[PDB]
């Protein structure tokens, strides 16, 4: 099918899910 | 982005110390995959040789503890570098257009990977969206994420 991209696609979503759950950290930091 | 922390740092301090022959802050290149598997992680040949090349560039046969953690700090970056997630990102882009649809990246983060929560996708639309518009800015986003 036309624009498929499902072997790359489901893997670069872990990628981003690292980055934002360590992100996350900052929105609870201690002050 | 790629900085160690004070517990990253006094693990791969013990681990690498574990395989020093003097105290002297060093070990061989035959010794880093094995100093690598203490940490757990299991390299390839081909990436030991790509890290030494880069490392041993004089052809001593031997590497320091920040030499070692040079490349530790690139094999933890392997999951979550700022290059890793603009890439990541332009795979879901549908225009080349350095966005995506906020519908779109919660489906993809929702879809795909570990999940996130209810809560959790939405908190990350309320911060990857500029306004609220329905438009996540990933190349924001991904500089925000991985800024200190």
């Amino acid at each position: 099918g036309p624009g498929s991209k499902r072997k790359q696609e489901e893997v670069s979503a872990i990628i981003i899910q690292r980055a934002y759950r360590r992100y996350l950290l900052k929105q609870k930091v201690k002050k | 982005a790629d900085q160690l922390t004070e517990e990253q740092i006094a693990e791969f301090k013990e681990a690498f110390s574990l395989f020093d022959k003097d105290g002297d802050g060093t070990i061989t290149t035959k010794e880093l995959g094995t100093v690598m598997r203490s940490l757990g992680q299991n390299p390839t040949e081909a990436e030991l040789q790509d890290m030494i090349n880069e490392v041993d560039a004089d052809g001593n046969g031997t590497i320091d503890f920040p030499e070692f953690l040079t490349m530790m700090a690139r094999k933890m970056k392997d999951t979550d570098s700022e290059e890793e997630i603009r890439e990541a990102f332009r795979v879901f882009d549908k225009d080349g257009n350095g966005y995506i649809s906020a519908a779109e990246l919660r489906h993809v983060m929702t879809n795909l990977g570990e999940k996130l929560t209810d809560e959790e996708v939405d908190e990350m639309i309320r911060e990857a969206d500029i306004d609220g518009d329905g438009q996540v800015n990933y190349e924001e986003f991904v500089q925000m994420m991985t800024a200190k």
